RNA sequence: CUAGACGGUGGGAGAGGGUGGUGGAAUUCCCGGAGUAGCGGUGAAAUGCGCAGAUACCGGGAGGAACGCCGAUGGCGAAGGCAGCCACCUGGUCCACCCGUGACGCUGAGGCGCGAAAGCGUGGGGAGCAAACCGGAUUAGAUACCCGGGUAGUCCACGCCCUAAACGAUGCGCGCUAGGUCUCUGGCGGCUCAACCGCUGGGGGCCGAAGCUAACGCGUUAAGCGCGCCGCCUGGGGAGU
């Protein structure tokens, strides 16, 4: 009873309890194509995670930004929910060569103009230099690749403010790491992201999305006396403040040093 | 390494303790000094014996660089600077301006429980 | 400005003889005709109670002629009521 | 009782708005930040009440800090 | 669209090249902005009061005009927005009041 | 028919409201810097931070929330409640010039709105401080008052209760009965006194014959004189069972 718009939280019916989906769409016909791609769930002679790992696979294709522009004046109309998540995918437009699925802000009935050039358009936009960044709303498209420009392709948070100017040249923060003063240097499409919230949304019960694209998890202690101890009371735990393979259940920190991070501190989570 | 002769000092003062400062004519400090060094601090220091025993410690590690001519400013509400005005020429040293001054927030944040209301 | 200067139009237009400065035409038309931009003040502004009761002294107006038109005289009735409806 | 100097609104060349000849915003007005309250305000209290802003914008344009200095409090 | 009555400060720092470029912007919003224009004088510069953008100096100009109120949310902001200009002040002028005068 | 109610012109007043950028003395701290032995805090002390550089001092930085001075008998305000620049929108308010509609109205268990701080939930959020919990310490005893930390919390959206030494403890409205002391505010302008003055209206502390209580005292904003109607009280406890 509150956000934008229909989520199928069904408060307790029969076998499909709150769940929480979808919005409007225009409904397209279906993707002309998908380069390249090939598949998932495991690799490498083996098969690696034990969590997750359904039927359906691809569908989301690259989504190559701006490497080039020029001059080009686009319009936009249609859209397309798609990749492996639920985050929608946009539809641009154009009428010269390729498509590169492009970002999507919030949604559009008909019309816009876009432009994607350096000094263009106050609405919708894409292509300019690094120093653009006045007020720095809604972005959905940031990226680290100095010829290339992707990075996200998920309906959570994507919307970051940009620092001041000082030296080592340094500035915006990021979806969830505190204090991260990042090193810049490329674009991105500046956007919403139509139905925030709208990614992590609960679901009814079990049976119904994990195996229909993922799969079953909520383990934990093997039991398994060999490379699992946890397992092996008369229904305690005791001491051992270990996970698995006496991995550390807690922090015990991790990847540092590195190229960036060397000059990229306050990371600290709550 | 200065022996500027010439130089300000940024006095202060504080109801439990009170510390001065002593910089050059920008602000680069030098180090400091107090009344309340040895013991007196629980019940001794409610006294500005504490402000007074100031200066017979920092001209130790101040009026050595050739230091007798510094500038005057009362910073702070302090539990007795009268004792800390027997540093004056007193000491052989040398007086500024009369300015006396403290910051106070113009309900800027939350105090204590109380800082209203009148009658 | 906000005087009558909207109000000049109803005048040889929505009002009775020639200089109506208080008849229906020209009476409770002027509350209804300000809601275009009277819900403006709600964008934001959802606030400002100094001025939401300030129509509060009109919600009787707005419906207080009614015993008098349809009771009698069907024309100072439904005047202009197909065009504003009743009961929403 | 008692006050200071004669205080009020002798000449009236000037403007209490107009920037480019500003007299009175410095002359009459406090040797310190604090916003005439009524008695050393000088003029009184009327010519004040929207004063207050149209000075005050000094302040978020630089052209004035917040406050000024003086002694004895 | 009514009297209106603005203010625009940014970096002086850079020459009266560079330091009256957004000027020409300005322009384009005279004529080309629906209506017309206005009054203009400069009060050319004077001192603001404490040091700001690390320099208790800098270089001033003014205007007063009228303009379209939808591009407004978007014309200040124009040069607003950049490392430029920093303040602006858009204020509808029609009859303020006077110090007894 | 216009005294009431109602809308017009022309002006003015402020902490009325919703939204957006933020102005800076702020104070906890991240870091470098100068670089000594204590800081802190009680009426006497301490968990803590000390030999890792503590206390403090210059700068670069993260931020959240608050808005001194004006501030006083002040204003807004049905009231709750509200004292930084500007803007989109907006509420209630003021006299003169009458413009006209022409009784068109004041109240009213029931409802709709408000819904003092805090308290519920979803997501966010975190500097300062704070219920639980926890320390040095009072004293015989101390889950009080000192100090030292910190979770929900004090914070943005939205959905709840409907409450308090919520008070002019006195329900809205009209007419009326000596005035004065003083204040924020609009208007007409008297030998045009160039620092003035009268007259008139809105809000607000005070004094009194008189009327009223059993007073204190209400005292021009009436508890003085009535009225158009809803409310409650009817010996206390137990009782908001």
């Amino acid at each position: 009873k509150k956000y934008r718009p229909y989520t199928p939280s069904r408060r307790q019916m029969t076998t499909a309890d709150f769940s929480g989906l979808t919005k409007k769409r225009p409904e397209k016909a279906l993707t002309e194509a998908l380069p390249k791609t090939g598949g998932r769930n495991n690799r490498g002679r083996i098969t690696s995670r034990f969590i997750g790992g359904g039927h359906k696979r691809l569908y989301r294709i690259i989504d190559f930004k701006r490497r080039d522009k020029s001059g080009v004046n686009a319009k936009v109309a249609a859209i397309e929910y798609d990749p492996n998540r639920s985050a929608r995918i946009a539809l641009l437009h154009y009428a010269d060569g390729e498509k590169r699925y492009i970002l999507a802000p919030e949604g559009l009935t008909v019309g816009a103009t876009v432009n994607a050039g350096p000094e263009a358009e106050p609405k919708l936009g894409n292509a300019l230099p690094l120093r653009f960044v006045p007020v720095g709303a809604v972005v959905h498209a940031l990226e680290l690749v100095p010829g290339k420009g992707a990075q996200l392709a998920r309906s959570a948070g994507t919307s970051v403010q940009v620092q001041g100017k000082e030296s080592d040249y340094v500035i915006v923060r990021l979806p969830s790491g505190e204090l991260r003063r990042v090193h810049s240097e490329c674009y991105a499409t500046i956007g919403a992201v139509g139905n925030a919230e709208h990614k992590n949304i609960v679901l009814g019960k079990a049976g119904r999305s994990r195996w229909l694209g993922r799969k079953p998890h909520q383990r934990g202690s093997a039991m398994n006396p060999v490379d699992h101890p946890h397992g092996g009371g008369e229904g305690r735990t005791g001491a051992g403040r270990v996970p698995v393979t006496p991995w550390g259940k807690p922090t015990k920190g991790l990847k540092t040093r590195r190229k960036r991070k060397t000059s990229d501190r306050f990371i600290v989570t709550r | 390494k200065r022996q500027v002769a010439s130089g300000r000092a940024y006095i202060h003062a504080s109801y439990n303790n009170t510390i001065v400062t002593i910089t050059d004519p920008d602000g680069n400090p030098i180090t400091w000094s107090s009344g309340g060094v040895i013991g007196y601090k629980g019940s001794r220091k409610g006294t500005p014996y504490a402000a007074q025993l100031a200066a017979l410690d920092a001209a130790k590690k101040a009026m050595a660089y050739g230091m007798q001519s510094v500038d005057v400013i009362v910073r702070g509400t302090g539990a007795g600077r009268e004792q800390a005005i027997r540093a004056l020429q007193a000491s052989g040293l040398q007086v500024k301006s009369i300015v006396d001054d403290t910051p106070v927030p113009h309900n800027g944040c939350r105090p204590k429980k109380k800082f209203r209301k009148a009658s | 400005p906000i005087t009558k200067e909207e109000k000049q139009k109803v005048i040889q237009e929505f009002a009775r003889f020639p200089g109506d400065t208080g008849s229906t035409e020209v009476q409770v038309a002027l509350l209804t005709l300000r809601i275009n931009r009277l819900s403006e003040h709600l964008k934001v502004h959802k606030k400002d109670h100094h001025s939401h009761r300030g129509l509060l002294m009109m919600v009787g107006q707005r419906r207080r002629l009614l015993r008098y038109l349809q009771r009698e005289d069907p024309e100072r009735y439904r005047a202009l009521i197909e065009k504003l409806g009743i009961r929403g | 009782p008692s006050r200071k100097a004669k205080v009020k609104a002798t000449l009236g060349e000037f403007d209490l708005r107009d920037y480019r000849n500003v007299e009175v915003l410095k002359r009459f007005l406090s040797e310190t930040g604090k916003i005439l309250p009524r008695r050393r305000t000088g003029l009184s209290g009327k010519e004040q009440r929207i004063l207050a802003k149209t000075i005050k914008r000094a302040r978020i344009l630089g052209l004035l800090p917040f406050t000024e200095k003086l002694v004895r409090k | 669209m009514r009297r209106y009555e603005v203010n625009i400060v940014l970096n002086p720092n850079l020459d009266q090249s560079q330091l009256a470029l957004e000027k020409e912007i300005i322009q384009r919003a005279l004529e080309n902005y629906g209506a017309r224009v206005e009054k203009v004088e400069e009060l050319g510069l004077r001192r603001l009061a404490y040091p700001i953008a690390k320099d208790p100096q800098g270089y001033f100009l003014w205007y007063q005009v009228e303009m379209p109120e939808d591009r407004v949310n978007d014309l200040a902001r124009e040069l607003r927005i950049r490392d430029n200009v920093r303040r602006v002040m858009v204020v509808k002028s029609q009859e303020p009041f006077l110090a007894n005068a």
